[PDB]
């Protein structure tokens, strides 16, 4: 039962329990082997186990399609280290090594338990006979498609080779199919389900966006006589939630330009919020000192471009403020999400200005056209624009900010708990929008 | 899993008007297409009309101009306004919630088609009341 999974989880993978109860649910569902499955969890969160552990228990071969060799290699190497009968088929292999593997799979009892293949080979006429014999001889326990989103033109990583995978899934009729990715909008999820020919009911395990402890709000810079003061007050309120620790935690302010970073750090510092600018314009030495002081809590606020990265994670970020609207909802989600990792209350705020909206909308269109002269027209170009439009919608609409985010990503309506501006005071937001409408001209 | 209930099907005079309302309930994030199918007795089931998320409609030739499909995306409800009914329109009518995306506040979801039990529509040619 569940017992076999736990033991094989320890006896092979050396783990007491699954990272999450969701990862557990996903794995168990793949184990039952009745349903096609879709896993949309982030990088980390242990998606691989969701198909690897069940691949072992299966009494047959698991094929795994992955788009490039780096991804394949990481795991095969690690599966070997667990004394697990894994193999890779790719054209970066010698013709004889290939011939040898193909022969293995043709044998009544093949060595291979897990075969990683590229989409190219999986479609190739040179591999269909092998695949046919595995199907005929009922030796195939799972078809797995990693980076499933690559099938979608509305995705950011489209690969025509992935379109052929659908016809293939149909051929491997009996056997369950598992599709995995870190990132799919509802439109991408639809393209995956359809283009991979997943058999309904498709069982879905998707890590929710929602974070209780983050308080989201938007302010309109055009409706504010002291913007710098508004920001100061915001940073101070976010810091010093515990008079016991005095001024407690740290904060990020994001700006589009390096000039804005420099200038805004001054405005804040002068008003009594100690802030230093971080951008690629600074000398390496300067950057390492600013980062250090922020990390070591000598300087509570960093004013940064997108150059500040998930590479540095800090638990006690009490606020992220976007002085300028982000290029994309996914960017805003990622950037604002640097807040509150320790679980304690934090504040995410976006400073919206139609002058900003237009400045960015222009910048995107200009560097999309720069691509169209180089590579020509593409469906990804339209998704780039759609990605920004979602965030403009997020600002200029009224409704739970967390729900708007859940909707974009394809999550359930989340449990807001007066945890965004709109849910706390729907009226103020209405008033503020109305106000921006008068200030429209 | 989802609950579809079709309603508003009844015996009608020739030239009568019927409205078929089906409500989809569950943790429904979205429905690719809500559609009305009908099955006359000992005849094979056929598409009467369907409407996508986005409002693209699609109708059988024989009901074009007489029948109008419409949807309330937020209530997950589809409607079929049937006008100028004929005896040939007599059948059991089924509603298909096609591509129905379900999701808990945990990441646990499903993607499936759902169907209703059906609602009987009988159209009598008789000239006078009963
Ligand atoms: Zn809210």
């Amino acid at each position: 039962p569940e017992r076999r999974v736990r033991s094989t989880l320890k006896k092979v993978f050396g783990f007491d329990s699954f990272k999450t109860p969701l990862q557990e649910s996903a794995t168990m569902a793949v184990v039952k082997g009745n349903k096609d499955v879709f896993v949309c969890m982030p990088t980390g969160a242990g998606k691989s186990l969701c198909y690897q552990l069940p691949a072992l228990l299966a009494k047959g071969i698991t094929i795994v399609v992955s788009p490039l060799i780096a991804l394949i290699q990481d795991q095969v190497d690690h599966l070997l280290t667990l004394k697990v009968r894994v193999s890779s088929l790719n054209s970066k292999l010698s013709a004889q090594e290939r011939k040898e593997l193909l022969a293995d799979l043709e044998r009544e009892k093949p060595q291979t338990k897990i075969l990683y293949i590229t989409p190219e080979m999986a479609a190739s006429s040179s591999f269909q006979p092998t695949l046919n014999s595995l199907v005929s001889r009922h030796l195939l326990s799972y078809l797995v498609v990693d980076e499933a989103h690559c099938v979608s033109q509305w995705g950011h990583d489209f690969r025509p080779d992935y379109l052929r995978l659908g016809a293939l899934r149909s051929r491997l009729g009996h056997a369950p199919c598992v599709a995995l990715t870190a990132t799919a909008t509802p439109q991408v999820q639809e393209d995956v389900f359809a283009a991979l020919h997943l058999k309904k009911p498709v069982a879905i395990f998707k890590t929710p966006c929602f974070r209780a402890n983050l308080f989201y709000d938007v302010q309109f810079k055009e409706l504010i006589s002291d913007p710098y003061g508004n920001l100061k007050d915001f940073c101070l309120k976010a810091l010093g939630q515990e008079a016991d620790k005095g001024l407690s935690g740290c904060g990020i302010v994001y700006c589009r330009t390096r000039e804005a970073c420099e200038q805004l750090a001054i405005e804040l510092s002068c008003r009594g919020v100690n802030a230093k600018a971080y951008h690629a314009g600074l000398k390496a030495s300067e950057r390492t000192l600013v980062q250090n002081d922020w990390m070591e809590e000598k300087v509570p606020v960093i004013v940064a471009t997108i150059s500040f990265g998930m590479g540095v994670d800090k638990a006690n970020v009490r606020f992220v403020a976007h002085w300028n609207i982000a290029k994309s909802m996914a960017g805003y989600y990622q950037e604002s999400g640097r807040a509150g990792r320790d679980g304690k209350p934090s504040w995410c705020r976006l400073y919206y200005s139609r002058n900003d909206r237009d400045q960015v909308s222009f910048l995107i269109r200009k560097e999309v056209a720069k691509l169209q002269e180089k590579r020509g027209n593409k469906a990804s170009d339209k998704a780039t624009i759609m990605a920004f439009d979602a965030l403009v919608t997020f600002c200029e609409e009224l409704g739970c900010r967390h729900a708007a985010i859940a909707k974009y990503f394809g999550d359930a309506l989340p449990a807001c708990a007066k945890g965004c501006d709109h849910c706390q005071n729907p009226t103020a937001v209405r008033r503020r929008l109305e106000a921006l409408e008068r200030s429209s001209s | 899993q989802v609950q579809l209930q079709e309603s508003g099907g009844g015996l009608v005079q020739a030239g009568g008007s019927l409205r078929l309302s089906c409500a989809a309930s569950g943790s429904i994030f979205s429905i690719n297409r809500m559609g009305w199918y009908r099955q006359a007795p000992g005849k094979q089931r056929e598409l009467v009309a369907a409407i996508t998320s986005g409002g693209s409609t699609n109708y059988a030739y024989s009901v074009k101009g007489r029948f109008t499909i419409s949807r309330d995306n937020a209530k997950n409800t589809v409607y079929l306004q049937m006008n100028s009914l004929k005896p040939e329109d007599t059948a059991i009518y089924y509603c298909e919630a096609y591509g129905t995306y379900t999701l808990a506040p945990t990441g646990e979801g499903e993607y499936d088609d759902y169907w209703g039990q059906g609602t009987q529509v009988t159209v009598s040619a008789a000239e006078n009341l009963y």
